[PDB]
């Protein structure tokens, strides 16, 4: 007969980190195992299609990095922009918003790219979306995430204010939405104080991106 | 040609290597020949282009309070 | 056999990497663009939403979550007993202080008076283990009374 | 995918891998067993 | 012969620690012990809001609560004969280790 | 190259176990931790737990 029921809550930004592509490779087969020399390149056509099944591999690899880029970040149909007035009900997004002054990353986001890190007929080929243009998506995906809630990816992205967002989500986890509304500049404050902590740990220690940093090694 | 500076072979010098036989424009659309770092080629009003990539239509979302 | 040898490694390596994207590709497309119900899903708590950031060579994700956070304990009962009528809560659960009886939502306390509104009616009092005898106040009363 | 992988193990018939011909058959119409268990044994090592 | 074997790092008996403190939470405490603290609750009023999560309105366990119970106690009873009366249901696990 | 070949069928074959180990701490998750509204997930049937 005894029940323990929170009489209070917290909110916390708790990060996970994903790798999501290799550096693209290809190995040129013939200059890698053979370089410079017919004399050499005559006895490998012995060997019949085996550089042919290299080379078709290692492209099909670097062209699967590019699908992946893709099918992570391209899931917007347009870049959404947030507005010039940032009234999001007292939550401080200027930490993962991108900043225009600045490669324009968000504050966070350059955190993450500041704590990470041939000749032989290796070539390394470049992504097909620039970090740059990565950075216009994870944009987009913020600013309808921002100013529109979820039905940015079930149709047109129709505004809402943002602490009527926050009061969705309440309900969808069974919290009823005046439990917002009635605490909303300390859940903005917790919020907000959570965001900071996300630059002071990702500021302080590399140990945090070990799963990228462990496919960069 | 991946990797290389134009001067070592209607040119254009991209990211990826220097690109032959395809015109640059300051246009922009979505990609259809994906070649890298943002550049796409497509058959357009006709030749052959090259181009930055557009991710899409920007949309200012009508937010307010 | 040196290159063949690294080939293969790097298909199985990249097979992988295409499970941690599509795993990211979800988690993009369930907490950000969406609310995932999933337990643990989008970071340990009940999950609010995510803010996705680039990362080099991967993505992170910044999952905002809702934590429950100071417990008290109540006496509770599963259904309270009225006029031989068993009530039991809409969406709420009953709690007791050790004098009055309230019915809350579960996962915040907001401590409300039992009603006809907060809750249902089934069956009598006889078949439910572990009943309780309580008021159930009916919000028409006063009003029909002037 | 698979019938160009199937081809490409198919194509890997007719290739040498430094044996003195791509046909078994012809290696042992040519030699005798002493000389003809190393070119064999290049087209094992090839094939396999 | 050059091969070897290396423990793990989690024992078995200790790997039963996990389990027992995994289904010793859900038993007393539903699921809330995911989201971080292990709110205690009554068990019959956890299946009530296992049932809610179904679409099945919670007044259906009360009403049934023995019977309900009693399924539980017999179904949960056959795994023991199952697993007792063949091996054939590991089949995976027998299969990794094979 | 019979090592090769056995280091390799094991690399394969912890991918599949990973795969089965990310399945289990996802079902672990989604049913021990929690109840699941996702149909044929948690076995036959609507899940209670
Ligand atoms: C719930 O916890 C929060 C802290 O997470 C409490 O907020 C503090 O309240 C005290 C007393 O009013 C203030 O002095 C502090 O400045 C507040 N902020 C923090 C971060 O402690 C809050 O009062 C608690 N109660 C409820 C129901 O929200
Ligand atoms: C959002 O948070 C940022 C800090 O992350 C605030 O920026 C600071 O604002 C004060 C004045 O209020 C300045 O003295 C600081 O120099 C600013 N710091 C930085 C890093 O720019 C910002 O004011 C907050 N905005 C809202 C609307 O809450
Ligand atoms: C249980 O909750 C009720 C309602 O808050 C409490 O009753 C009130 O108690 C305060 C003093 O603490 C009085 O000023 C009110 O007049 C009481 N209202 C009623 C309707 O009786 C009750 O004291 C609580 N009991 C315990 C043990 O905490
Ligand atoms: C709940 O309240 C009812 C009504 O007062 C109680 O029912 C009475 O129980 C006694 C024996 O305990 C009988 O002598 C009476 O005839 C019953 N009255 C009626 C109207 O049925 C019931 O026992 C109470 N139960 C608890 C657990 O408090
Ligand atoms: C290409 O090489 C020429 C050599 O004169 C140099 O002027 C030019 O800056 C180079 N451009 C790039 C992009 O490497
Ligand atoms: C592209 O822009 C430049 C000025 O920056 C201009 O000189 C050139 O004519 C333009 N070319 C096309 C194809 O529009
Ligand atoms: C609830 O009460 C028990 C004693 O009956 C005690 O052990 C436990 O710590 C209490 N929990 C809370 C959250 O106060
Ligand atoms: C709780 O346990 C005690 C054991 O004596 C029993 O008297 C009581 O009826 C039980 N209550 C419920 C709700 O099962």
């Amino acid at each position: 007969n005894s029940i323990a029921i929170p009489t209070n809550f917290t909110i916390s930004v708790t990060t996970e980190i994903l790798p999501v592509s290799m550096t693209k490779t290809s190995v040129d087969c013939t200059m890698y195992i053979c370089g410079d020399s017919t004399e050499c390149s005559n006895l490998l056509l012995q060997y019949g299609s085996f550089c042919t099944q290299l080379n078709r591999a290692l492209t099909g690899i670097a062209v699967e990095q590019d699908k992946n880029t893709q099918e992570v970040f391209a899931q917007v149909k347009q870049i959404y922009k947030t507005p010039p007035i940032k009234d999001f009900g007292g939550f401080n997004f200027s930490q993962i918003l991108p900043d225009p002054s600045k490669s324009k990353r968000s504050f966070i986001e350059d955190l993450l790219f500041n704590k990470v890190t041939k000749f032989n007929g290796l070539t390394v080929l470049p992504p097909l979306l620039t970090d740059e243009m990565i950075a216009q998506y994870t944009s987009a995906l913020l600013a309808g995430t921002i100013t529109s809630g979820w039905t940015f990816g079930a149709g047109a992205a129709l505004q809402i204010p943002f602490a009527m967002q926050m009061a969705y989500r309440f309900n969808g986890i069974g919290v009823t939405q005046n439990v917002l509304y009635e605490n909303q500049k300390l859940i903005a404050n917790q919020f907000n104080s959570a965001i900071g902590k996300i630059q002071d740990s990702l500021s302080s220690t590399a140990s945090a991106l070990g799963k990228l940093q462990d496919v960069v090694n | 040609y991946q990797d290389v500076n134009c001067t070592e072979v209607n040119v254009f010098q991209t990211r990826a290597g220097c690109l032959i036989g395809a015109e640059h424009v300051n246009n922009s659309y979505e990609c259809d020949i994906p070649i890298g770092a943002g550049i796409c080629a497509s058959y357009q009003t006709q030749s052959i282009i090259a181009y930055t990539m557009s991710l899409g239509a920007e949309n200012s979302v009508a937010y307010s309070n | 056999q040196s290159l063949q040898t690294y080939v293969t490694q790097q298909l199985i390596r990249a097979a992988e990497i295409r499970a941690s994207a599509n795993l990211a590709a979800t988690k993009m497309s369930e907490c950000v663009l969406g609310q995932s119900k999933r337990v643990d899903f989008c970071g340990k708590g009940y999950h609010l939403m995510s803010f996705p950031q680039s990362a080099p060579h991967g993505v992170v994700f910044l999952h905002v979550t809702y934590v429950p956070a100071q417990e008290k304990n109540f006496t509770t009962a599963p259904a309270i007993c009225h006029d031989g009528k068993a009530h039991f809560p809409r969406e709420g659960v009953f709690v007791s202080n050790g004098t009055h009886w309230f019915v809350t939502q579960r996962n915040f306390y907001e401590p409300q008076i039992i009603t006809t509104d907060n809750t249902f009616v089934s069956g009598n009092c006889d078949v439910v283990i572990g009943i309780v005898n309580n008021t159930v106040y009916d919000p028409l009363q006063p009003e029909l009374d002037s | 995918q698979n019938a160009q992988a199937l081809n490409t193990l198919v194509k890997q018939l007719s290739s040498n891998f430094g044996a003195i011909s791509s046909v078994l058959n012809d290696i042992l119409s040519r030699l005798d067993p002493p000389e003809a268990e190393v070119q064999i044994d290049r087209l094992i090592t090839g094939r396999l």
